[PDB]
């Protein structure tokens, strides 16, 4: 059968009894970085092991009414196991990702769910003009609410659901690498992403490389059953992780 | 020196057009507009395990 | 050859369509699941029968070279030869592509971005209203010049900035054709960058957005030396041109309206426009 | 600086507190006022982007009879630059013996997320920072003076290159010289 | 070939980074001697652990044939089509490159140049104000003499010796493009000198520095015919750009401002700003 | 010339201009554990340039009266950089060092040093029975001070310098790897430690592995002249460090 | 009478181009602004003896 799936990463496994294929980014594997492209100068350090590997990021609650959130990268592992450590002590890194969802209920629930891994999700804020700090979209691995009606307080983001909070309609992220996760066929969802960007290597700390969202398109639904929610987990394994420029910590 | 290439098919269908570059630098060459390759696959197909459309795609 | 080298590309076409006759079979291509991210890929021919189609039609008009390769507009600003206020006779524009809607729209359906530059430049002028116009005035000569990030700014008309010795201007006079010029890919990074998740600080504090990564100088523009008893005023115009086009990871376009040259700042937009019920299809 | 002369000099002096900061300093070599005017700021004032390593060397003018040790350190771009010797060790450094070679080289690597840096450095492109620490101290036997002095030389590494000329903006003129 | 002859330079490329490991040794790259005038050629993987990196960057924008060959404005002066001063309708210029700043700086950073000349002219008119300003005046055209040294010189706009029969002269009509020429290597010695630390006669006496060495010549411009009923006012600028150079014995950029055309005379420049202490790191 | 000798480790560097040879542990170079020894079977971590540098372990004063310190390892390191991240992460440890120290005075001194590593250096307690805390002997860096006369306070342990803490003769330590720094010829000292003990890997904070001893045999001596003191610095670089048995951090 | 040589590099990488003279002074031509060769030993290294890298300097 090809509803099983397992991964190994590190120490950490991870078995799904009924899940979908797994996405690999834009046909791309990660891989580390080649002789021919580097730009740095000092000898990379790679850990292997004991950054690779599965950190469970939190949960949160699935209700009828709920209307998305969305986790931003890297800060999201920003203070998780030697991953973090080795953000914190060093100038430049570079990591692609593997993100497993969970999400299970009976046979008798109905709902859907989009997964999707959005690079450069840049967002704009709830007045026009104005600013916020680095506290409104990423305060570690807490997830943040989108909302229903249209965003009134100055000091976070516009958080518009139908906008995903980019300006474009929210039915068109369909582009982005994703997958869903609907309750009458599957559990789970995973997907590979490679290290995008502009430059070979960057601060991890300055720049979120992309950003996760889990979006209901077909909300929740049940009758007569003492199941009240239905939680969502979400895991997430650096892969092929390297680092330069090892300085103080703090960053 | 002279680049011999074929031009575009118009209506009516010597289809063949002549080109010189004259500046050092690359950047003052004209458009490269002739070129028409395109994989969808990065986009359309990006699963790990091939998918043959006649089967089923879940088992 | 050594005169002649004779080049060869092809003609693509799209998919022709094959005969399909009736069929009972245990095969299923209508169905799929589109839980796998997998967008289907089924044709006419799997699941009706079809006649057999040679078709001609090419898609050298969606290739991205072709798609971005448009002179479009980005800048225009007037300055008058002679006036009281100093600032106001010569201009000072930082380059960016996010001041006008219509090409700011086309790139940002990219994230990445990598190509040369072709400039063009269209200058008009004309004779301000007053209560007296009778004059006689040569033809008027103009100057663009060039400034890197970090170099000298002009204060005036007439300062001493003006005599570039390593910057590039040009000198360009009325009735002739437009001046233009091939600009080469002058990013510090790998590739232009339209969106800019990331701060400028190291404490995640300070600019935010694609202002961070834009560095890429200032144009200035005065009369040489026109200076005309009556004030006539002149306007630039600034078109952009790529060539040599590359482009990554595509990104839906953008629904709501822009409201700022510097930032993705928006007011929430309907999806799309409403119908009086789910099966009206009239008019 | 009564004196321009003195500029050139770093003190140092026989008794010092364990651990002491000798000098720090930013590496913008061309924006910054340290290397703004060294053959090698005004050759990067005329242009808008470089890129490779750089050395830094360091030249002892004591007594032929003093001796002491330092440790030089070079820190990455961070949100702090180091306050103590114990920040500044975990960066890029050299431990500096003094004998009879009386001068020590720190290669400046080239680590940096693009392929070039601006001229006119801002906080997107920074470089880092250099300090200079007491290692065991300066000492001295009797009959010789109680302070001496160390220089600085800076130049490029053969892998260094600029980019993208332009005008300097350290000459201007008012009016036309006659 | 005969038609065709093909030529082949080469990229260069800056020298590439070798993979270092951990070193024991009695080796000391990075101990040296300064007194000797040599300097250290350690690189960091002498020094450091590093990685192999292979470089494509080239030095192909120092070099100095492109550092030096970019056009900058060298004199500009302004003559009258009609007035009563008669030495106000004419220019004249012996040549020298110390008038403007940026260029005379950007030569200064060596002792002996050899190069060709290229010359373009920019020439612009403009109607003086006045209590009346309505006339009808074609086209203008303008003449630019150049006289060796020893050569008759004109004492009018109207003299004689604007006949040449042997000094080279161009005439251009307004609203075309600049004039432009070539010159070639025209110094009686070996190379031209931007510095001369010397005197005119033999027992130390007379003229001293760089001006004894400057006997270029000179350059005349007027209008060809026109005189207006109303003054009108033309401006020169004359733009010098190297071509085929070659530099000896580099010398440290000046740091004091400039202050006489003929002179290196200065006032006394603090080396650089200061700051508030030798520990200070922050903004 | 010998006199001179250059260690280049990780992105650090040392320089000596006037020293002795150098000596290595017990003609053992420090190397990775191989497979036919190894016991624990999960894949080991090698962090390499990450940790494998010199770190510049504080300083001291000689003075005329100074009777001696010592420093005991890897506990010294325990909060330096990321080989003390390494070390509170994981359960199991293994690595070799390379110890320098540092004392330079003029022409006019004169004084002796030996520089010895003790593997085991089991202590006793100044009051017979009795027991002592793990402050008495072990604080991070910081570096404890022997006793001229015999210790007396029951909390710490037996400081008398003429029998090293252990009961033995101080004239006999030159049995251990050793090296002198006598002023009138070198002025540092460098030992290579392997990695020595009974099983093929241990827990980095429960165990000792090796204590560094500083004692001058002749005592400091000088006349007429402003330096009043001889500074002492210790410089540690740990060599093929590994580690295994990744958990919660703390120790 | 006409040359052919490359062009310097640019984006997307007939990058080759031609060249012919048209009057009889050399002074005439355009710059060669493609020759790359340096050495900077005249002013780096102007010793007499050679010094290695890796020796020590005096003595
Ligand atoms: C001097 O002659 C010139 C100078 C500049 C230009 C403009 N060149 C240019 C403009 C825009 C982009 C795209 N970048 C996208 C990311 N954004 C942060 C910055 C702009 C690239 C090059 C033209 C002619
Ligand atoms: C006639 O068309 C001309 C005539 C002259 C020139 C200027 N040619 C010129 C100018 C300057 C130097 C450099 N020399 C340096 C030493 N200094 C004493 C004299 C100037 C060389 C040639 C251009 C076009
Ligand atoms: C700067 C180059 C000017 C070229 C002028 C047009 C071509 C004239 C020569 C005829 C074509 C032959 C070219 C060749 O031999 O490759
Ligand atoms: C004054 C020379 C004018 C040359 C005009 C352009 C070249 C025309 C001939 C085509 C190129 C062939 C030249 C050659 O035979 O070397």
């Amino acid at each position: 059968s090809d509803r099983v799936r397992s991964i190994t990463l590190g120490n950490s496994t991870i078995t799904t009894q009924e899940c979908a294929n797994v996405v690999v980014g834009y046909g791309r594997w990660p891989t580390y970085l080649r002789d021919d492209e580097a730009t740095a100068e000092d000898q990379p350090t790679q850990p292997d092991v004991a950054t690779c590997r599965f950190y469970t990021l939190d949960s949160i609650k699935w209700e009828k009414g709920s209307v998305g959130w969305w986790w931003k990268f890297p800060e999201a592992l920003s203070d998780m196991g030697l991953f973090g450590q080795n953000m914190q002590y060093h100038y430049l890194g570079r990591a692609g990702y593997t993100i497993h969802v969970q999400c299970n209920a009976s046979k008798f629930h109905q709902g859907c769910l989009l997964v999707v891994c959005v690079p450069e999700a840049e967002m704009g804020g709830a007045v026009v003009g104005q600013a916020f700090s680095a506290t409104a979209m990423a305060n570690g691995d807490k997830a943040y609410e989108f909302t229903s009606a249209t965003q009134s307080d100055q000091t976070k983001v516009q958080t518009a659901i139908h906008n995903a909070g980019m300006g474009v309609g929210v039915g068109n992220l369909t582009i982005y690498p994703h997958q869903w996760i609907n309750l009458r066929t599957n559990n789970s969802a995973t997907i590979v992403m490679p290290y995008i960007n502009s430059v070979p290597m960057d601060n991890m700390f300055r720049h979120y490389n992309f950003t996760l969202m889990v979006i209901p398109f077909v909300k929740l639904d049940y009758a007569d059953t003492a199941s009240t929610y239905v939680p969502i987990t979400v895991t997430v394994a650096p892969m092929c992780a390297e680092y330069n420029g090892l300085r103080l910590a703090q960053a | 020196g002279a680049q011999v290439s074929t031009q575009k098919t118009g209506a009516h269908e010597i289809i063949h057009y002549t080109n010189i570059n004259y500046y050092k630098d690359a950047a003052s060459n004209s458009a490269n507009r002739q070129d028409f390759t395109q994989d969808p696959s990065k986009f359309t197909e990006p699963v790990k395990d091939v998918m043959i459309k006649s089967l089923p795609a879940l088992n | 050859g050594d005169v002649e080298e004779a080049i060869e590309r092809a003609v693509v076409h799209v998919a022709d369509t094959m005969r399909s006759g009736p069929s009972n079979s245990a095969s299923v291509p209508a169905l799929t699941a589109v839980e796998t991210g997998h967008t289907s890929q089924v044709t006419p021919s799997d699941t009706m029968q079809t006649r057999h189609v040679k078709n001609y039609h090419s898609r050298s008009e969606s290739t991205v070279e072709n798609f971005l390769g448009r002179s479009a507009c980005v800048y225009m600003e007037e300055y008058k030869t002679t006036d009281n206020d100093v600032n106001k006779k010569f201009v000072a524009w930082p380059i960016n592509t996010k001041q006008m809607v219509q090409m700011r729209r086309k790139l940002e359906m990219f994230t990445y971005l990598r190509f040369d530059m072709e400039v063009t430049f269209v200058i008009t002028s004309r004779q301000d209203p007053g209560t007296t116009l009778a004059q006689d005035m040569p033809v008027l000569t103009h100057q663009i010049m060039y400034v890197p990030p970090g170099g000298p700014i002009p204060a005036k008309v007439d300062d001493y900035a003006w005599q570039t010795s390593t910057n590039p201007s040009i000198f360009w006079t009325e009735g002739n054709a437009p001046a233009r010029m091939s600009i080469p890919f002058i990013s510090i990074g790998n590739a232009y960058s339209n969106f800019y998740d990331g701060w400028s600080n190291f404490d995640q504090r300070g600019s935010y957005g694609y202002n961070t990564l834009n560095n890429l100088g200032h144009i200035y523009v005065r009369h040489v030396s026109g200076s005309s008893p009556h004030p006539i005023t002149s306007t630039i115009r600034v078109y952009f041109k790529p060539k040599h086009t590359r482009a990554w990871v595509p990104r839906p376009p953008r629904l709501c309206q822009y409201k700022k040259a510097f930032s993705v700042d928006f007011t929430p937009t309907p999806i799309t426009d409403t119908r009086k019920d789910i099966n009206t299809v009239t008019t | 600086t009564t004196d321009q002369m003195e500029m050139f000099r770093i003190p140092v002096t026989i008794n010092a507190p364990l651990q002491q900061q000798v000098f720090g300093l930013r590496l913008q070599p061309g924006l910054d006022s340290v290397f703004k005017h060294t053959l090698l700021g005004e050759i990067l004032n005329y242009y808008a982007h470089w890129s490779g390593s750089m050395k830094l060397t360091f030249v002892f003018c004591g007594s032929a009879m003093a001796t002491g040790k330092f440790l030089i350190a070079y820190s990455p771009p961070g949100a702090n630059p180091p306050k103590t010797r114990k920040d500044a060790m975990l960066g890029t450094h050299i431990i500096w013996d003094i004998g009879l070679q009386s001068s020590c080289v720190l290669c400046v690597p080239w680590i940096s997320q693009t392929h070039y840096r601006l001229v006119q450095q801002d906080e997107y492109t920074s470089a880092g920072y250099v300090t200079c620490w007491y290692q065991t101290g300066m000492i001295v036997p009797p009959g010789t003076p109680n302070s001496s002095s160390i220089m600085c030389f800076a130049s490029a590494c053969n892998d260094f290159s600029v980019r993208m000329l332009r005008d300097t903006p350290f000459i201007s003129q008012d009016n036309k010289l006659q």
